[PDB]
């Protein structure tokens, strides 16, 4: 067959406002655009604010993600102001931050993916959806998915409770600030958490993570496509000591087959087919610059297009599990040779091809839910009940300062530069943005754009497999733009 | 509710929101959100969680806005930009033809029984309508009476509102229109809404005038540190005194804390949020 344009908008089951366009030809996609729809400009609004304040504002790109920009705030705040935050605080923060996690996977799997391979009931929003919507799951296992959708819904709320408990509340929290924790975790409160925790690590350990591997075991064309430029990123995250040299997620790049140390000097975001102004191309995020121009001819997204060294990168999960290449779970182990055949130890022996792949991204995230049980097992042993979480200090006339995180979507960072005591320049460089960019100057793809490529459209009528690659990637296109 | 009862349709419309007022709503404890979706209403369309896409999605509400033409409700999350002929907010694609979030509004605004602006963005306008914003982000009944149309709005502000008070104005609402029929109903719901179209339920108590720490205040006994949680916290920047909502009692998150607790109140229910508001840690 010859060529069918597909425009999709908007996505559904991702968050923000997504475009996809696609050029099909002889039943594969051969080219691929991503346009975020949607603008606020946070990183002007920010201007000439006490720069305390940042760590609220930000949040408000994202209510999905709101701690991650939270935590990269304060980093960057603590940085400007020399704000020694206290052991104490530092760990405090990693129990708001990771039970978001938590959350956040578990709404993107059960949320918004898993109605990509599962029948909901018959009412909406559940229906209309694609006649031939290719759902291939038998009536009990389909049922299982209803069902853990179902029990996900009190899970991902009972993982908003855990944050609240030092957190204030959430959607966007109170509980972090320049200095630390506003709130000193108490021996109740803790108690409280874990009996939280403990429910739903029994829910990831016994539905999630085996529901991911059942589900893709029938799917398994579904790791054979969605490669794209099998290129990741990460930028650090969780701080283990009070060093800022060790993390749970250790930074790293890879492309093109080989793993590079990361320097975030080699950041750049163009603007090419981005709608900003052309004179604000090429800026690395410490001079960077956002002047809106939603005229400019060529253009389509109010995505910027960050490029790492000239490259372009994935962030998220699977960016994070290839670049560390942890244990794999035990139930993962036991379903990847029962199911699969596979025998597998770590992360990469699933190999490079399936594990950047359409369902290798979710599995990557399963398996990292999983992972993060271990890491907030350990922030609760860690963590001293009654001991300060926070100090106060004065506001800076001058400073700058970059916070490195990684959202549960990926790579994030916000610099901030003050200048008579107020924000002079603040820059935003997420998750989504790695992801969901457009062409850079050079015409090479974004991520997404890239995966995309090859992902096989058999029936133009119900294309559904151009979205099921999108929703992998759990896009946030709120945070994509701010 | 049950299963097979009577529950009105719903679409929800995104313009310039950060998705924190559906999370916030996925929240709700009683009813639950399953609840809600599955006995209460009938969400027809919202981009977060619906199983359709794109042009068929759009179709699907437009077939759903027309067999309940004047009787469907609609929520608004974010803000509408009116900048650039509305091209700061471009929600869909129908018929090769981009649709706006200006377009949305207009084209079902004047067709819902009712909008209901959910959290501040869509309330009042919010961060993106802040100093140094340039999109024309506009308020629901701002660009509603702008453009000349009447249908009524109801405020149900916050950044994010608690979902008690999202699902507890549904409930409100639902109930006042059982009793007297569409329009006899929402004049019942505007009868308790306050001079910023919030309903007195829930935004006519004062959170300063009610709050635990009141007495500290009066004492002038006030923390110095965030995790000093005896004192009261008005020199960190308490917006308290100047707020209505009633956080102080139903708390957020199951009960597990609030924003005066943990910290500071933003005054993240108000008309001014966040301009009028900040410096957030500073009286
Ligand atoms: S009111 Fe707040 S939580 Fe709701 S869409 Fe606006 S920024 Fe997000
Ligand atoms: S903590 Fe805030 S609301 Fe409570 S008494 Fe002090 S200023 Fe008023
Ligand atoms: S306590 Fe204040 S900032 Fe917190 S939710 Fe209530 S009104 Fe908003
Ligand atoms: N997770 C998340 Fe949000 C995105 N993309 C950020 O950063
Ligand atoms: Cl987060
Ligand atoms: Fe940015
Ligand atoms: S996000």
């Amino acid at each position: 067959t010859g060529r069918t344009t597909i425009a999709i908008d908007p996505v559904t089951r991702i968050e923000g406002h997504l475009k996809a366009e696609v050029v099909v030809e002889n039943g594969k996609v051969v080219d691929a655009r991503l346009s975020g729809g949607m603008y606020r400009g946070f990183e002007t609004i920010l201007r000439g604010r006490d720069p305390r304040d940042a760590s609220q504002i930000v949040q408000r790109i994202c209510g999905v993600c709101p701690t991650a920009h939270s935590t990269a705030s304060v980093l960057a705040l603590d940085e400007a102001f020399g704000a020694k935050v206290p052991n104490n605080g530092r760990i405090t923060r990693n129990l708001i931050f990771g039970a978001n996690y938590l959350q956040s996977h578990i709404l993107h799997f059960y949320h918004l993916s898993a109605q990509d391979f599962v029948q909901g009931p018959d009412t909406a929003p559940f229906v209309p959806r694609f006649p031939k919507s290719d759902l291939r799951l038998s009536k009990e296992l389909n049922k299982a998915g209803v069902d853990q959708y179902i029990e996900a819904l009190e899970v991902r709320r009972i993982c908003h409770e855990m944050v609240a408990l030092f957190g204030g509340r959430m959607p966007h929290v109170q509980g972090q600030v320049v200095g630390g924790a506003t709130e000193i975790p108490t021996k109740e409160k803790l108690v409280e958490y874990a009996a939280r925790f403990k429910k739903v690590r029994d829910f990831v350990e016994q539905k999630y993570v085996p529901v991911v591997y059942t589900i893709g075991s029938k799917y398994k064309d579904m790791f054979k496509v969605g490669q794209g430029f099998k290129a990741a990123l990460c930028v650090g995250a969780f701080p283990l000591d009070n060093s800022g040299k060790k993390h749970l997620f250790m930074p790293g790049v890879y492309a093109k087959g080989k793993d590079m140390p990361f320097d975030p000097s080699k950041i750049k975001e163009y603007v090419k087919y981005s709608w900003f102004a052309e004179e604000t191309t090429g800026l690395n995020y410490k001079e960077g610059k956002t002047i809106p121009a939603p005229d400019k001819a060529g253009a389509y997204s109010f995505v910027k297009a960050p490029r790492y060294d000239g490259l372009s990168l994935e962030v998220g999960p699977l960016a994070r599990m290839w670049v560390n290449n942890p244990e794999l779970s035990p139930v993962g182990k036991k379903l990847l040779k029962d199911l699969f055949g596979i025998s597998a130890k770590k992360f990469r022996d699933l190999g490079e091809e399936a594990a950047f792949s359409l369902m290798g991204r979710h599995v990557a995230r399963a398996e990292e839910t999983y992972y993060m049980l271990g890491a907030i097992e350990g922030w609760l042993k860690e963590i001293k009940a009654g001991e300060d979480t926070v100090v106060m200090p004065a506001v800076p006339a001058s400073a700058e300062g970059t916070g490195f995180t990684e959202a549960p979507r990926g790579s994030l960072l916000h610099y901030v530069k003050v200048k008579d005591s107020k924000i002079d320049n603040y820059q935003i460089v997420s998750a989504s943005l790695w992801n969901c960019n457009p062409r850079d100057d050079m015409g090479q793809r974004g991520a997404v754009e890239e995966a995309l490529i090859g992902i096989p459209v058999d029936d133009i009528q119900n294309p559904v497999n151009v979205a099921r690659l999108i929703r992998a990637f759990d896009p946030c296109l709120g945070c994509a733009v701010h | 509710g049950t299963l097979t009862g009577e529950r009105p349709p719903v679409f929800w419309l995104q313009g310039q929101g950060c998705t924190g007022c559906s999370v916030t709503l996925l929240n709700s404890v009683h009813p639950s959100i399953a609840d809600v979706l599955l006995k209460v209403i009938s969400l027809e369309f919202h981009p977060t969680v619906m199983a359709w896409e794109g042009e068929h999605a759009i179709e699907h509400m437009r077939k759903v806005a027309e067999k309940f033409k004047g009787k469907f409700f609609l929520v608004i999350e974010g803000s509408v930009p009116v900048e650039a002929d509305g091209k700061y907010c471009i929600i869909g694609e129908a018929n090769h033809h981009e649709i706006s979030m200006v377009d949305a509004l207009k084209e079902f605004g004047p067709n819902a029984a009712a909008v209901l602006a959910v959290g501040t963005c869509a309330a009042y306008g919010g961060i993106p309508a802040a100093e140094g914003s340039e999109t024309g982000a506009t308020a629901v009944s701002k660009f509603l009476g702008d453009n000349g149309i009447k249908t009524p709005v109801v405020n149900i502000p916050g950044c994010p509102p608690h979902p008690d008070w999202i699902v507890g104005t549904v409930v409100l609402a639902l109930d006042a229109i059982k009793k007297n029929g569409l329009e006899g109903g929402l004049a019942e719901v505007v009868k308790v809404l306050d001079s910023d179209g919030r309903p007195t339920p829930f935004f006519g108590r004062n959170i300063h005038e009610n709050c635990p720490y009141l007495d500290k205040y009066d004492e002038g006994v006030m923390s110095a540190t965030f995790t000093d949680k005896v004192g009261c916290r008005y020199d960190l920047g308490c917006k308290g005194p100047m707020t209505m909502a009633d956080c102080f009692e139903r708390k957020w998150n199951g009960g597990v804390n609030w924003c005066v607790q943990n910290a500071v109140c933003i005054g993240c229910v108000e008309p001014d949020f966040p301009d009028g508001k900040s410096p957030f840690y500073q009286a």
